[PDB]
RNA sequence: UUAGGAAUAGUUAAUAAUAAUUUAUAAUUUUGAUUAGAUUGUUUUGUUAAUGCUAUUAGAUGGGUGUGGAAAAAUAAAAAAAAUAAUUAAUAUAU
């Protein structure tokens, strides 16, 4: 037993609430026990913990236990980027053995904090420090006539499309890759300084050869990897006799500037010359006095090109290099699949006529149908809250705006559209002045983390920045009706995942023959 | 050690402290420390 | 890995490139640039005929050196050549710098030149380190040099295995502009301790001490000990006891010290308000300047024992 | 015990060895008997990089819509054979392509003939199951000339890495019984020109000079330098 | 807080103004509801809103990481906005895991503070009446979960004590009623450096009448009586903190007898000229100001006819002006800061150095600093969310200590500035004159 | 190797494999009513290459 | 051991009886039982002139798994755990 000091009073027996392990398993994505129906299209945020996220948990994050057919969710993983060193064999020593293979992820984070003690200049880190020479050797390949730079940009588009959706009939790939850049330069001719975003393969300057048979390595000495990425990486055929590209699965998200015709700065602004509408009564002081909102850059004015980066042939892993805002436009197939799955589960499990109450969470005996209707209504409220409805050309779909940081992993499924914007800083809006006017006049303190934009027919290529690294993987299999009817997650808590992604889907008669 | 009455040893069983090594701490590498 | 490119081949430039060719066992790529392409071809042939374990490239312009090498190391002759190569050229290394590049300057330059280089490299996105080298050319050949690196801390930690190939003592002074000041302070202390040792041995001859071999053994165990006192004393004994004897020519000269000490008064702030906020520094500078114009500039630093009183000559007459 | 290493010596637990006796240390676990084992991780895992671009088909799937082109079927059979051969050769894969199921021939592992190790198995009987790459093999074990009296089960007969040289004089038909190969000391007279012993008891192989150089460089006796 | 459903997000699907939880959806699904402006209250159990409270505060710090000084001010503004949406109902006794009288099991932070048998039998009723004083069931139909957690911690301070370790020797406990900010481990060390300073400088400086400004829970007042100061008097603008501190001085034995607590804004009254209270002059005036993330950043000048500064700099200039009217000659002021004004606001100049060099009303007699040894919340306002200090901010913070005396009292402290190892200014060497 | 063995719920980190058992490990409790019936009329249709080879045989036989 | 002292039982013995279809005038208890309460014990503590009074923190644990020689198994700064990992010293932990 333990030595305890005797007291003449009663003893306190605490049942004190700890940090719930199920909570950190759901946050880290390593639960493997949550049966959740009503598949939705809202994105999932996962905070990557130390040694808590692997391919085993990420496979269940893609295909949950409810019997899903397709990974129709964008998965944001905070701090999940990994960095791999090149591996080599040792000729000397007692024998032959290969070392050097190691992951720098989860221990060396991006954007180290700068706290120090002594319009206003602050010290910050806006770019990823590990992959910064690797982005530098890509940005210097486009540094400079203008036509040579235009055909360099047209020759480095990934797959000839670069993510852009443009109608092209009776045209080869090498002419289409030039027509897309010609359309971008014709569209960006009216503005004095604008930008566009493309997907780009790694150039020849970023890959150097090593003699030992033939080894290709990156210029910075570091490889941006995702250790929890499932399946096989995308194999890109080299054209120039078709062989494999040595780093074709690693691509770049280039922001290209057009010409036509680590020190943030903060300023506190003032003004010269009903507050809480959610509260019933009036208060002597507001309960929340100030709001904080994310500051994004300006989009130039707008027929108009689509300007949406869609990867229809690969699964996308975005590793951002700067603070970005990604506006995801949902395809019709994902929302149609979620709608038919939710309505199928509602008509199967809830056969009751439901009584038709006023709202879903009303007074009455909470039957199984009422629980299902309440969960479906809360899922619809989550979908309506975290998204917006935009216009198309005629078209309207859900748009999810996602704040992506350097060091994160943004899994984008195939067929999902997204536009990329750059986050410039952080503003503070007081709730008193914002009740009478727009929040642009209610700005109190504004931190500008991006002091970027300078101010020195067709359009000219000015510069090239690497905003994100695009890891392209082979398209993950879509389950059929019989495959999803027999898919049990408890058969995949240990093994069978590499067989799930190598072979098409899962076996229909898996483990019950 | 043996080459090619004191008891001689084998040069492979008793190695002879090879000369490419360097001396880190010798007996002359001390200093006096007075305390009371 | 990272590619390494060494720019500048002179009396001190070539053993750094030789040690980079020796120690890098086909792990870091080597590129060679100089003021002339014939000198770069000559030093590449000299590295090739004695045994090269890694591949090396020869270049005539800085553009391929920027687009190929991530780490650039410069060891040039004078401050004007470094200002021409780093900033004043059209194909400059810093004005055309890549983001993530690391440019190290081993030339003994001013503080404003290092400030402008670090500022324009931070504007381009690269990392500039100033690390002026101190040592002998044969000490550089054997791998012993003193480096005072100023710049970023993580850039200094990335450059430690490269600096350890040709230098044993590599210290981090801190922010850029403080690495180039350490050599100025060190050579100012060298001149001050040399003048102090010369006047101490002059006073030793004045007091009538005949045994100097036991005097330096006393002075080295005292609080007035210095390495320059151990260095100059057997020469200063012959230079004081035989004043008609000319001092012998050495490697380090009076003009070699004065070329670095002429950077310090330009690197220092305004002194004209008080006209002397550094007494013993200018007291040594006047003795070195009186030893320079008298014909003993190329000779040893112990030649100032004959011009101790002449350093008083610009003190009595200028006041 | 029956056979301890260096007798009873317990200054360290490593002086006893990694196993205290050749017999199993508990009676309830007979699988813990000391025997020569085989690296089945590298051997049983065949290279899947030969099946890429090749459409394999399941056994049960005999519907018409899932059938493939006969040229694609033939290249699938060639790729499946190359996948089964890619690591090594099995006993059941070598005996199927031999006359009389290879009865009487000498099978041997790769490391059974190098160094001072000399051991083979004269095959006596093989029972193929329906999966013909597996089964149960039997044979007379010959180690340094001495031979067993009865056929023993060939351990690790399913793991690839086996070799044989087919000799027509050793082939025994299914009508007759495979005779035991003779012990060179007991049955046939000893001849030094026919068989000479590579190793014997109280014999150890001499030190190779490259191993001596490697150990003296690792210990620091020889001046190893880049 | 009583919600107004007409100004909410979805008044048709949710006519009550909030989205009930039912404990089924994930944490990031609730976090997406709160970020869009929808109120969240539990349907059945307190565990559903407790799991939504911890995870949203963890997900918000991952989206807005504390990378510099401007990122902590934005994170504190974002966490104050989101945690106000996480509500709990006013009648929390109708929820399932509030108490179980038969199994003696309950969920919540009251199991960390109280016994199982004591809560489920008698203390669930005493806590029900404890909330009714501050938040009545009539005026409030919902409570913020941060206010519900603070009411459970303040009920612990009402029921049992609160030890101030290592400031008080293990038996002296205070009882802050509600709305009185207690001290964490980081808030203790500026008073731990002061207690060691007062242990050594009492008698060489002859300190007898101490005055403590903005006592709060009274921790700075009780620390002076431990070091031997006979006459201590505390000034606190909170009236309920004054009644509780003088009741704890009776509970803490017979060695806290000359302790006084009055209600005043910053200083005592000093209004009557006929009663003459000016004869009571203090020889040591202590100030331990609070430094919140919203108050350290928005320091600026306001006022036309009475121009005054706001925030932490305006609180210091109130202390730096009126301290001379209450100080005796040969008396000092003691300021206990924690160096967050220079860390969270590094662009603005030093506010304590602005008084010494520019205003020239006080002379720096002594200065000490000590690095932070522990972790926890720093200057926590009670009914708001908890925010522990990150590692990169914790390693640069230092517990400071400023000792200043009057500009007119140079000639008394002149021999203190003449000792070796001291820093006399240029004005006190001209007044010494050998 | 330790990062592979960390992802299981072993208590002593003893290089075992202990899988997690969720609350629903069978398809019938996941909402699936019965076993899926394959369409035997659709899977027994002749593929397109077989139809093209039948057309080529009818062309080359006549 | 109980300030207000009475009944107890999967029950005792025999047995060609593992695994009790039988036999008996069966067994515990007023020399204090069973149950209820308090409850690890222990010339190790304290005191005194004291064979007195007063304290205690070695431990164990019939349904978690018939595995294992032995359940003691859901967690312990060492008890170094099958190649000399290290065996100069001090912090041996925070880190
Ligand atoms: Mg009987």
């Amino acid at each position: 037993r333990m030595p305890r000091k005797p007291t003449p009073y009663v003893r306190k027996f605490l049942e004190g609430c700890p940090l719930p392990e199920t909570l950190v398993d759901d946050i880290a994505g390593a639960n493997l026990k949550s049966m959740a129906p009503f598949f939705t299209t809202a994105p999932r945020y996962i905070v990557a913990a130390e040694s808590r996220l692997s391919k085993l948990f990420f496979h269940h994050a893609l295909y949950p236990a409810g019997g899903a057919r397709r990974p129709c969710r964008v998965l944001i993983v905070r701090g999940g980027r990994s960095v791999r060193e090149p591996s080599f064999t040792i000729n000397t020593g007692g024998g032959r053995g290969e070392v050097g293979g190691g992951s720098r992820g989860y221990r060396d984070p991006a954007r180290r904090a700068y706290f120090y003690a002594r319009a206003g200049l602050v010290k910050r880190a806006s770019v990823d420090g590990l992959l910064s020479p690797l982005c530098g050797v890509i940005e210097a390949h486009f540094a400079v006539g203008g036509e040579k730079l235009c055909v360099t940009l047209a020759g480095l588009l990934s797959g000839g499309h670069g993510g852009l959706m443009m109608d092209d009939g009776n045209c080869a790939s090498n002419v289409r890759a030039a027509k897309r850049v010609a359309r971008l330069l014709h569209d960006a001719a009216h503005h004095l300084s604008s930008f566009f975003y493309v997907h780009t393969q790694l150039p020849d300057s970023a890959l150097f050869v090593s003699r030992p048979v033939a080894v290709f390595r990156l210029a910075g000495g570091l490889e941006p990897t995702v250790h929890f990425a499932v399946g096989a990486p995308l194999s890109v055929l080299q054209r120039g006799s078709t062989t494999v590209l040595p780093f074709g699965h690693i691509q770049c998200l280039l922001r290209v500037r057009t010409r036509g015709g680590n020190t943030p700065w903060c300023n506190t602004a003032g003004n010269d010359d009903i507050v809480e509408p959610w509260k019933l009564g009036v208060s002597l002081d507001p309960k929340v006095p100030f709001f904080m909102r994310t500051l994004t850059e300006k989009r130039p004015s707008f027929v108009h090109m689509n300007h949406l980066l869609v990867r229809n042939d690969c699964e996308t892993y975005l590793l951002p290099q700067r603070e970005l805002l990604l506006s995801f436009h949902v395809p019709e197939e994902a929302e149609a699949m979620c709608k038919e799955q939710n309505e199928e589960r509602m008509r199967r499990q809830a056969a009751l006529g439901y009584g038709s109450p006023s709202h879903v969470f009303a007074e009455g005996p909470r039957t199984f149908a009422r629980v299902l209707h309440g969960m479906k209504a809360n899922l619809a409220a989550v979908e309506e809250a975290s998204s917006t409805f935009r216009q198309g050309a005629s078209g309207s779909s859900r748009v999810y705006e996602v704040r992506a940081l350097p060091g994160d992993v943004v899994f984008v499924p195939r067929g999902w559209k997204y536009s990329v914007e750059r986050i410039v800083g952080t503003a503070i809006i007081d709730a008193v002045a914002a009740s009478t006017a727009s929040p642009r006049e209610a700005l109190r303190a504004v931190f500008r983390t991006a002091p970027d934009p300078p101010l020195p027919s067709n359009a000219e290529i000015v510069g090239v920045e690497v905003d994100a690294f695009v890891l392209c993987y082979k398209p993950y299999p879509v389950l059929s009706n019989a495959q999803a009817s027999t898919y049990v997650a408890a058969n995949y808590v240990h093994s069978g995942i590499d067989d799930f992604y190598a072979k098409g889907g899962n076996d229909v008669y898996h483990k019950y023959t | 050690r043996r080459e090619s009455d004191p008891v001689r040893y084998d040069p492979l069983l008793v190695p002879r402290t090879p000369s490419h090594w360097s001396v880190g701490v010798d007996a002359t590498d001390v200093r006096r420390r007075w305390q009371i | 890995s990272l590619n390494v490119g060494v720019v500048g081949m002179g009396n001190m430039g070539v053993p750094i490139a030789r040690n980079l060719g020796f120690k890098a066992r086909s792990a870091m790529y080597l590129q060679i640039h100089s003021r002339a392409l014939s000198k770069a071809k000559r030093v590449c042939d000299d590295l090739s005929v004695d045994g090269a374990t890694c591949a090396m490239r020869i270049h005539d312009r800085y553009s391929t050196m920027t687009k190929w090498c991530d780490v650039i190391v410069l060891a040039l002759a004078d401050v004007k050549a470094s200002r021409h190569a780093l900033l004043e050229d059209n194909e400059s290394l810093i004005m055309n710098a890549r983001k993530g590049q690391i440019i190290v300057d081993h030339t003994t330059v001013d503080a404003e030149t290092s400030r402008e280089c670090a500022h324009e490299a931070a504007r381009r996105g690269a990392y500039f380190l100033d690390a002026p080298m101190s040592g002998s050319p044969r000490a550089c050949f054997n791998g012993q040099l003193l480096l005072m690196v100023g710049g970023d801390a993580e850039t200094f930690q990335k450059m430690l295995p490269i600096f350890h190939m040709y230098a044993d003592n590599v210290f981090h002074m801190g922010e850029s502009g403080s690495g180039t000041a350490a050599k100025m302070i060190s050579q100012a202390l060298v001149a001050s301790h040399n003048a102090a040792a010369a006047e101490a041995l002059s006073m030793a001859h004045a007091l009538g001490i005949e045994d100097q071999s036991k005097l330096v053994q006393v002075l080295d165990a005292s609080w007035g000990s210095s390495t320059m006192l151990r260095r100059n004393a057997p020469l200063l004994q012959d230079l004081i006891r035989n004043p008609d004897k000319t001092p012998p020519t050495s490697a380090v000269s009076v003009d070699r010290l004065l070329s670095d000490l002429a950077h310090l008064d330009a690197s220092l702030p305004k002194r004209g308000g008080e006209d002397e906020p550094f007494p013993v520094f200018d007291a040594a500078l006047r003795s070195l300047a009186a030893a320079s114009d008298a014909g003993m500039g190329d000779r040893d630093l112990a030649s100032v024992v004959h011009y101790i009183e002449a350093g008083e000559a610009e003190l009595r007459n200028r006041t | 015990r029956a056979d301890p290493l260096n007798g009873g010596s317990s200054m360290t637990l490593g002086s006893k060895g990694s196993k205290l006796s050749p017999e199993p240390h508990r009676r309830r676990m007979p699988w813990t008997a000391a025997k020569e084992y085989v690296p089945g991780v590298v051997l049983n895992a065949r290279d899947k990089m030969v099946l890429d671009g090749v459409q394999l088909l399941d056994i049960e799937s005999i519907d018409r819509a899932s059938q493939l082109d006969p040229l694609e079927v033939l290249r699938a059979v060639v790729a499946t054979r190359e996948y089964n051969i890619s690591t090594g050769k099995n006993i059941f894969q070598l005996a199927s392509q031999a006359t009389y199921n290879g009865r009487g021939q000498r099978f041997y592992r790769k490391e059974w003939q190098e160094g001072t190790y000399d051991k083979y198995v004269t095959l006596s009987a093989i029972d193929f199951d329906r999966d013909g790459n597996k089964g149960t093999a039997y044979g007379y074990i010959t180690f340094h000339g001495e031979t067993t009296t009865r056929p023993v089960q060939v351990d690790f007969a399913d793991v690839p890495g086996w070799y044989m040289d087919f000799v027509e004089e050793r082939a025994v038909p299914f009508t007759g019984i495979v005779p035991p190969p003779p012990s060179i000391g007991t049955d046939v007279p000893v001849d030094p020109h026919s068989y000479r012993l590579k190793a014997y008891p109280y014999y150890d192989a001499p030190n190779p000079p490259e191993f001596v150089e490697r150990l003296l460089k690792d210990r620091g006796v020889l001046p190893d330098t880049p | 807080i009583t919600l107004r459903p007409d100004a909410t997000v979805d008044p048709e699907r949710y006519p009550l103004g909030y989205v009930p939880l039912d404990g089924s959806e994930s944490v990031d699904s609730v976090w997406s509801l709160v970020k869009s402006g929808a109120f969240v209250a539990p349907l059945s159990k307190i565990e559903t809103i407790h799991r939504a409270h911890v995870g949203i505060r963890y997900l918000t710090q991952s989206e807005y990481p504390a990378l510099s000084s401007i990122d902590v001010v934005g994170l504190q503004t974002r966490l104050k906005e989101l945690c106000s949406r996480l509500l709990i109902r006013r009648d929390f006794w109708v929820l399932d895991d509030y108490n179980d009288p038969e199994l003696n099991s309950s969920f919540g932070i009251q199991n960390m503070y109280f016994d199982n048998f004591k809560w489920s039998q008698v203390l669930w009723r005493r806590f029900q009446q404890y909330v009714e004083e501050y938040f009545p069931v009539a005026e409030h139909t919902h409570l913020t979960y941060d206010e519900y957690l603070q009411l459970l911690r303040s009920f612990s301070h009402f029921e049992q004590g609160a030890k101030l370790l290592p400031l008080l020797p293990k038996r002296y406990r205070i009882h802050p009623p509600f709305g009185v900010p207690a001290l964490s481990r980081i808030d203790m060390e500026p008073l731990l450096l002061y207690s060691q300073w007062l242990k050594n400088f009492r008698g060489p400086l002859k300190l007898d009448a101490a005055l403590v400004i903005r006592s709060g829970c009274g921790a700075a007042v009780f620390a002076t009586k431990l070091n031997g100061v006979p006459i201590v008097r505390g000034v606190d603008p909170n009236p309920r903190a004054v009644m509780s501190c003088r009741k704890d001085a009776q509970r803490m034995g017979r060695r806290f007898d000359s302790i006084s607590f009055r209600v005043g804004e910053m200083f005592p009254d000093k209004d009557d000229g006929n009663g003459v209270p000016n004869s009571r002059k203090y020889d040591i005036i202590v100030f331990y100001p609070d430094q919140g993330c919203y108050n350290l950043f928005f320091t600026n000048a306001i006022g036309e006819y009475a121009p005054v500064l706001t925030g932490f700099a305006g609180t210091l200039e109130h202390f730096f002006e009126e301290a001379g009217d209450y100080l005796s000659d040969s008396g000092v002021i003691v300021l206990c800061c924690t160096n967050v004004y220079s860390i969270l606001k590094p662009t603005e100049p030093h506010p304590i150095e602005y008084e010494i060099k520019v205003n020239r009303r006080w002379v720096l007699l002594d200065y000490y600093d000590m690095p932070v040894r522990g972790k926890g919340t720093l200057s926590h306002t009670p009914t708001d969310h908890h925010y522990r200090i990150p590692m990169e901010m914790r390693k640069c913070m230092r517990s400071e200590l400023w000792v200043l005396h009057k500009m007119t009292s140079i000639a008394h402290f002149a021999h203190i500035h003449n000792i070796p190892g001291a820093q006399p200014p240029s004005c006190v060497v001209s007044h010494w004159r050998n | 190797e330790w990062l592979y063995y960390k992802q299981f719920k072993t208590v002593d980190y003893s290089y075992r494999v202990i899988p997690e058992l969720p609350e629903k490990y069978r398809p019938h409790q996941s909402g699936i009513d019965q076993a899926p019936l394959p369409d035997y009329r659709e899977i027994n249709k002749m593929p397109q290459w077989a139809e093209c080879e039948e057309r080529r045989q009818s062309k080359k036989t006549v």
